[PDB]
């Protein structure tokens, strides 16, 4: 939002877009869907409503991305009902699409109908550390090593004339 | 080490007294070029590697411990009848946990007139750098005697050192981590330059053999202990006018040491006259 | 410091729609929840 | 501890180096000593492969 | 603790090391010791009287 | 106690110059009493020192002299610096309150058994309650002290709670030293907790709380408070009750490394200031 | 200025926004408007006041009294001028600047405090002028104008810190440090509260303690409180003024949320409706809640919903979203466990993360030495 | 490593040449059991080596290397001191209580004038650093010629001990004669301006100075301790050091300090700061000065 700029122009220009530009983070479909068209005049009357008609379907993608930055495992009632989406199909499908990315890990379980999960997202601390930050040591020593070359060559470019 | 004549070359005095001229080594920086330092050469190469490293209690309390942590310095005392100078020096020495430099007032009277500023400069530099040392200078009457002749020039030299520290305390008036307490028995022979206001802001005075404080100390010394109607103070205050004495409170304590034998419950004139004739 | 204004604006602006204070409501939510 | 004991003065070096820039007064180099510290620190790197050979075979 | 300062009777002072045979028992200061002309090693101490 | 101490102090500012300084002993004694009521030790030591330099030449009746020693022992007993000197002040105070008032004597010996029971020695308590001298001043007050000494020599806790439960109707009017009594209760509690938990790395909470037959609420709160104080290595648990003890010896590594990084950041930034100054 | 018109005119914040408490503020504002020449402040803030029926009555008298006192100060200034003296002209122009601060005009007071700012014979009087600009800078809530004169007049003292002068500048440091969100450096400012006294100029002693109890109660941890305030006799003496502070201190240090949440509404209502302490009321709430959650969650590894719900006295549905928002947003501990409806964390932040605290300076330092490579040859 | 043989040389001695001989064989005074006469090395000349100086001599080659080594009073004093500066009086004196105003005035006006301050300071370290032997009054005028702005003031002799009139007439008449011939030089001729002297005496020797100066060349600025304004100005001097408020009246508090002398005001201030810090204030008030006046007048 507006943090480092203090002027009484962007405030009044941003007042109609403020409630919705903050409403994007929470990502409520049914309520904010009516809130937009309720008082929406200028930001939707800007023309052809292209980016906002794509935003109405982008609310669920920004919300599931907020879930990607949030807890990884998905429940059947708490977070599925919280996200206004009670469907074990696209839930496990999208979560699986987040597992195949490689940035996080998850699992699926079915005992009595509910989706269980061990939710062990413990960091690599005391869990294969050498393989964890081995490439970190090699890469950091390569960049710092070519930085050593970058502090050895300029002295040559200094003593080259004298 | 004696002196440094130029860069990368100096002279060095041997232990036997003979001065040696040896070029210093280039690795040693200029930090080891201190004139008064403990340099160490080699036995054969004669090269240096590194140097070796060489109301009274209320006024005293509020005048010492309050300006130390939170500020006039100096609690100069007086009074030849009482001994003093120990219960307050040890009282501050045990109440506050800091450094204490107790030295006799004639500690810088030696055969070398140049050693004075070195000794008082070392004591003052460890008192300003080591810890907030409370230096106790006692009996300044011996060093407070002026002189003009040249035969006794050592006393005039060490009193010129007394003026040197008299200026160094002017430099140590504000924002210094040191306390200079002082004690003496005779203030008549003291020069007015030492007792000048702004230097010793505390003139703490103790009671005296004077008859007013003797009568007040008799009344306050008979207020606490048990008394009787036979005890009279008129003869016991007129007789001390004929036979004069000091430390009468200690004589009353002796009367307590003669009536403490658990033989009589209430002390009377028998132990008073007995204490007068014995002690 | 504008660095803290991101979190203070995040939670402050996030609660601007509803349940802004919510501290006065706990006294009524103790007996009901 | 010695490295920090030199860096406490190396924090004061950019002032003089930012004022005079003419002539050198301190005979200390402050560089070859740290290079020697790195030489003493490279024993871990050189012996790490030794432990890798002892553990391996 | 390994190397200390000695004071010779003649007046000049020196510094010596520690010998592998002796220990730190008699090495403490305040005890008169003995030295050697070669390498200034320490054979044994010298009790005062 | 604020306006009384301030008005009394301003009264002292104009009464120290007035004659008959013996009257100042009462208002300075009450000054120390209200400084202890406000829990202020340094100013009670300064004003107490004023009472000493005032009562050094003044020799008022021992009605005020013994109270200076008793209140001095209370001030020294508030910080728990040395119990021997404070015990000497309560001893001289008891010598001052001897055979002059029954409540003042029973509270004088009560303060003696208090400052002496704080140092964990019940043998002298039995020696003082067995003598014929202090036996005539015994009563309902010394019974609670005999129960505290019995619980201290027996190393019991539920018995001490019984002494704090049955005798609370003479412990209801207890002075500010109640915090010190709770410090002794928490001291024996600390001894038992570091006694039974230390050999048990991981044990049931009821198997170790059964011997003490007390609830886990106060014990759990005191334990969690002591881990939050970081006096030892340990952590509590509610769902499973698992006790885990661990430590991190190499502390001097991350501190020196972090100091090297923070100190070198200023070096690189200053270098960028010299180059940024010499270039543009 | 130092007159009570700073506080009476300072209540305009609670006079403006809330309509319930806007009766007493206009009561003592309208009643106290005949004091300290309050014409210009309430005339400028007349939009948040009553109608113009009674407003135009006293304006004719205040506008002529202002001109009378102004021309009398000008006559005294002309009588003090063209004469040998330094303190007389400084007292004339300084008094004129004080009256111009009473009316609330920083133009003639700006050039007046600039002239007497240039006629400062000593640095102490210059710092007194700086304070004379700070007492009005609190009302004008300016940012840089109050830090410029203190940044320039801060160095080169050479006369030592006085009892209430340097301590007064420390109080100002408490003011601008409470206004800003800087706490780790403001937790050391109020240590000299022993030398403080009742100062009707800026803030009363009870208002200073009431204002510092928030930054000290929240901005400090348990060892910092036990060392600073619990060991000190200051709060032990001043706790008897209001019994609530003792409840909010022994309840927080005692970890009793049952009374803390029931009595926290007084902290919520009293936290706002203040001149300088209201706009930051959201940071103390969240920071104190995450501080208490880190306090109880620090010594507790696993926590069931029974002891937590009974301890805090609130429903599980609220703490669920609380921890849900404070794990990702707050970033206080590791992943939470919910397999058995029991909060169970691991927190491996000591062994490996204690060494990993330097990877941030390693990456930022890596970009900084990449910039160092950018400086090469260009 | 080439110098390692010079390290093996067992060091070198420190020679001190005392007498040079015309036969190119200069004798050098060395450590006892020394006194080794020898010719210097060929690369060093002989005439440059001056006797009575220490040199560097090797222990085996015996070759030489190189040579070795108050508004009421400033309103009146501005026309005396400040007249040759921004606007001639030969001297001025201020006799009275030696509390304040004798040195802080000379160093205060001399500090606002941006001129140096030179003392007499009759002792060692000044009869050798400034000249070897002379009348001890012309060399100070040569230093006063190189440094024209200067303020001379007698401070070490200003004491109440000179009240015998038998030995103090001659012993005091040494410095009185010193300023007699100094005023004879200033009255005789001058090469530069800003050359003035200030007298200071606390006892009858002021009247003796009136016998030596029968009202011919002198400035009279008297500081009486009974006078009131003489307590207002010196009380302002006592107020410039410590913190003082602006709403204080110095008239009555400056009038309620009678009796012994002007140092009683210094007793009021020094014994008043303990009540200023005792009252936990930042500055001393008039009521504090009144209570200090009581505390210093009840002892009399």
């Amino acid at each position: 939002d507006r943090l480092q700029f203090r002027q009484p122009s962007l405030k009044r220009s941003l007042m109609p877009y403020f409630l919705l530009t903050q409403a994007v983070r929470t990502g409520n479909l049914a309520k904010f869907n009516q809130v937009l068209d309720q008082f929406g005049e200028k930001f939707q009357a800007d023309g052809t409503y292209t980016l906002i008609i794509r935003l109405r379907h982008n609310v669920i993608k920004t919300g599931v991305r907020m879930i990607s930055l949030s807890y990884s495992r998905i429940s059947l009632a708490d977070i599925a009902q919280k996200l206004q989406l009670d469907s074990p199909e696209d839930a496990e499908f999208i979560v699986a699409k987040a597992i195949r990315d490689g940035v996080i890990e998850a699992s699926i379980n079915h005992e009595k109908g509910y989706v269980q999960s061990k939710e062990m997202i413990d960091i690599y601390s005391t869990r294969e550390p050498q393989l964890a930050f081995h490439q970190r040591i090699s890469f950091c020593l390569d960049i710092h090593n070519m930085s050593v070359k970058a502090m050895r060559f300029p002295p040559k470019s200094y003593n080259k004339d004298l | 080490f004696l002196e440094a004549v130029d860069q990368n070359t100096a002279i060095v005095g041997s232990t036997t007294g003979s001065n040696y001229y040896v070029r210093i080594l280039s690795t040693i920086d200029r930090e080891l070029l201190k004139p008064n330092a403990s340099v160490a050469l080699h036995k054969h190469s004669n090269a240096l590697v590194d140097v070796l490293p060489p109301i009274q209690k209320q006024e005293v309390r509020e005048a010492v411990e309050l300006p130390l942590t939170h500020p006039p310095r100096g609690v100069l005392m007086y009074g030849p009848p009482g001994c003093g100078k120990t219960m307050l020096a040890k009282a501050v020495a045990h109440h506050t946990t800091a450094a204490f430099i107790r030295v006799v007032g004639s500690e810088f009277v030696q055969k070398y007139l140049g050693e004075g500023p070195r000794m008082v400069r070392d004591v003052f530099r460890l008192a300003k750098e080591n810890a907030p040392a409370i230096i106790f200078i006692d009996e300044i009457d011996a060093i407070a005697t002026k002189r003009f002749d040249a035969q006794t020039g050592a006393d005039r030299e060490v009193q010129r050192i007394l003026l040197e520290l008299l200026n160094q305390m002017d430099g140590f008036d504000q924002n210094v981590n040191v306390k200079v307490i002082m004690a003496t028995n005779r203030a008549d022979t003291l020069d007015p330059a030492l007792l000048r206001p702004g230097r010793l802001d505390r003139k703490i005075e103790f009671p005296l053999p004077d008859r007013r404080q003797k009568r007040l100390i008799f009344s306050t010394i008979t207020s606490k202990m048990n008394l009787s109607e036979e005890v009279d103070l008129e003869d016991y205050v007129a007789r001390p006018d004929k036979i004069s004495g000091a430390d009468i409170n200690s004589i009353c304590q002796e009367s307590g040491m003669l009536a403490v034998r658990e033989n009589r419950y209430i002390v009377l004139a028998k132990d008073f006259e007995k204490a007068y004739k014995t002690v | 410091v504008w660095e803290d204004n991101w979190d203070d604006d995040n939670v402050e602006d996030d609660f601007s729609n509803q349940l802004r204070a919510e501290l006065e409501k706990h006294g009524y939510k103790m007996e009901t929840s | 501890n010695y490295n920090k004991a030199v860096e406490e003065e190396d924090k004061m070096t950019p002032e003089q180096l930012a004022i005079k820039n003419v002539g050198k007064q301190d005979p200390k180099r402050h560089l070859e000593e740290h290079v020697d510290v790195l030489m003493t620190s490279n024993i871990v790197q050189c012996l790490a492969a030794m432990l890798d050979t002892v553990v391996f075979k | 603790e390994e190397k200390f300062i000695v004071k010779a009777t003649n007046g000049p002072r020196y510094v010596v090391g520690c010998r592998r045979q002796l220990d730190k028992s008699k090495l403490k200061p305040g005890t008169r010791v003995a030295l050697d002309m070669t390498t200034l090693t320490i054979m044994r101490y010298l009790p005062r009287e | 106690y604020q306006e009384a101490l301030h008005l009394g102090s301003q009264l002292l500012r104009e009464l120290k110059k007035m004659d008959d300084k013996a009257l100042l002993v009462e208002v300075q004694l009450l000054e120390s009493k209200t400084y202890h009521a406000l829990s202020n030790l340094p100013k009670a030591r300064a004003a107490l020192t004023s009472a000493r330099t005032t009562a050094n030449a003044i020799y008022c009746p021992p009605k005020l002299q013994a109270t200076l020693d008793m209140q001095s022992g209370i001030i020294h007993a508030a910080e728990e610096k040395d119990w021997k000197t404070a015990y000497s002040y309560f001893y001289e105070a008891f010598e001052g309150y001897d055979s002059i008032d029954s409540p003042k004597a029973i509270t004088s010996l009560k303060y003696m058994l208090l400052c002496k029971i704080m140092l964990n020695t019940p043998e002298d308590v039995q020696a003082l309650v067995s003598g014929k001298l202090a036996l005539r001043y015994a009563g309902r007050q010394t019974e609670a002290l005999k129960c505290v000494a019995q619980a201290s020599k027996n190393r019991s806790l539920a018995d001490f709670e019984k002494a704090l439960t049955d005798y609370r109707a003479e412990l209801r009017d207890d002075p500010i030293i109640s915090t010190h009594l709770a410090k002794l209760y928490d001291n024996l509690l600390e001894q038992n907790l570091i006694r039974v938990i230390e050999p048990f790395s991981r044990v049931q909470i009821e198997h170790i709380s059964s011997l003490i037959k007390l609830s886990k609420a106060d014990v759990e709160r005191k334990l969690s408070q002591m881990i939050l104080d970081k006096k030892f290595h340990g952590i509590l648990d509610q769902g499973e009750g698992v006790l885990i003890i661990f430590d991190e010896p190499p502390v001097d590594k991350t501190y020196e490394a972090a100091l090297e990084t923070i100190q070198n950041m200023s070096k690189v930034v200053d270098s960028l200031y010299n180059k940024a100054k010499k270039l543009t | 200025p130092k007159n009570p018109d700073l506080r009476i005119a300072q209540l305009r914040f609670l006079l403006s926004l809330p309509e319930h408490r806007g009766d007493a503020a206009v009561r003592d504002e309208l009643m106290a408007a005949v004091r300290d020449n309050n014409m210009a402040p309430y005339y400028e803030a007349l939009c948040k006041s009553l109608d113009w029926q009674i407003d135009v009555d006293l304006l004719n008298k205040m506008k002529k009294a202002n001109e009378d006192e102004l021309k009398r100060l000008d006559e005294e200034l002309e009588d003090a001028e063209k004469n040998l003296g330094e303190s007389e002209i400084r007292d004339a122009m300084m008094a004129k600047a004080e009256y111009l601060c009473r009316i609330g005009d920083k133009e003639g007071a700006l050039t007046a405090f600039r002239k007497t700012y240039d006629k400062t014979v000593a640095l102490g009087h210059r710092l007194d002028i700086v304070f004379y600009l700070l007492r009005i800078g609190l009302f004008y809530m300016d940012n840089d104008l109050i830090t410029r004169n203190t940044e320039k007049a801060k160095s080169l003292i050479e006369e030592g810190g006085d009892w209430d002068r340097r301590n007064r500048l420390k109080v100002y440091q408490g003011l601008y440090c409470v206004a800003i969100r800087d706490f780790k450096q403001a937790a050391e400012l109020f240590l000299d509260t022993v030398s403080t006294f009742t100062s009707y100029e800026l803030m009363d002693y009870k208002t200073f303690v009431t204002y510092t109890v928030y930054v000290s109660m929240i901005a400090l941890e348990r060892p910092d409180l036990r060392e600073k305030v619990i060991k000190g006799a200051e709060i032990l003496e001043v706790l008897h003024s209001l019994p609530a502070v003792r409840q909010y201190l022994f309840s927080l240090y005692e970890c009793r949320y049952s009374v803390f949440f029931q009595s926290l509404a007084v902290v919520e209502q009293e936290m706002k409706k203040d001149w300088l302490f209201a706009p930051h009321y959201r940071y103390y709430v969240r920071e104190m809640r995450i501080h208490a959650y880190s306090q109880l969650l620090e010594s507790y590894r696993s926590l069931t919903l029974g002891y937590m719900a009974e301890a805090f006295g609130v429903g599980v549905e609220f703490i669920d979203q609380e921890l849900s928002r404070f794990i990702a947003a707050g970033r206080l501990h590791c992943k939470i466990d919910k397999v058995n409806e029991i909060v169970e964390t691991n927190r491996p932040d000591s062994k490996n993360w204690q060494y990993q605290e330097t990877i941030k300076k390693g990456d930022l330092l890596l970009n900084r030495v990449q910039k160092l490579s950018r400086v090469i040859n260009m | 490593r080439e110098e390692l043989q010079l390290l093996q040389e067992q060091g070198s001695y420190v020679g001190e040449v005392v007498r040079a001989m015309d036969k190119k064989k200069v004798l050098v005074k060395v450590h006892p059991e020394g006194k080794f006469v020898v010719d210097v090395d060929k690369n060093i000349d002989i005439n440059d080596v001056t006797p009575n100086c220490r040199v560097a001599l090797r222990n085996d080659s015996y070759t030489l290397h190189k040579i070795l080594p108050l508004d009421k009073q400033i309103k009146e004093i501005k026309e005396v001191i400040e007249l040759p500066v921004k606007h001639q009086p030969k001297g001025v004196l201020l006799y009275g209580p030696p509390g304040t105003g004798k040195t802080l005035l000379a160093r205060a006006v001399a500090h606002h004038t941006d001129c140096t301050f030179i003392r007499v300071s009759g002792s060692e370290l000044v009869q050798k650093f400034i000249g070897e032997g002379a009348r001890m009054v012309r060399e100070l005028f040569v230093m006063a010629r190189e440094h024209a702005p200067s303020i001379i003031f007698m401070d070490e002799i200003d004491s109440i001990g000179s009240s015998r009139l038998e030995g103090g007439s001659g012993g005091d008449s040494e410095v009185q004669r010193t300023m007699l011939e100094l005023l004879n030089q200033l009255d005789g001729f001058e090469a530069t301006k800003n050359i003035k002297v200030i007298m200071a005496t606390n006892r009858i020797d002021i009247l003796d100075s009136a016998l030596l100066r029968p009202g011919r060349i002198d400035r009279k600025i008297e500081f009486p301790p009974p006078n009131e304004e003489a307590r207002l100005d010196i009380l302002k001097i006592h107020s410039r050091k410590m913190n003082l408020t602006r709403g204080i009246n110095l008239r009555k508090i400056a009038e309620l300090m009678p009796g012994a002398s002007g140092a009683e005001v210094k007793g009021v201030c020094t014994e008043a700061g303990m009540y200023a810090l005792r009252e936990r204030r930042v500055h001393v008030t008039q009521e504090d000065f009144e209570m200090a006046v009581a505390k210093v007048m009840q002892k009399d």
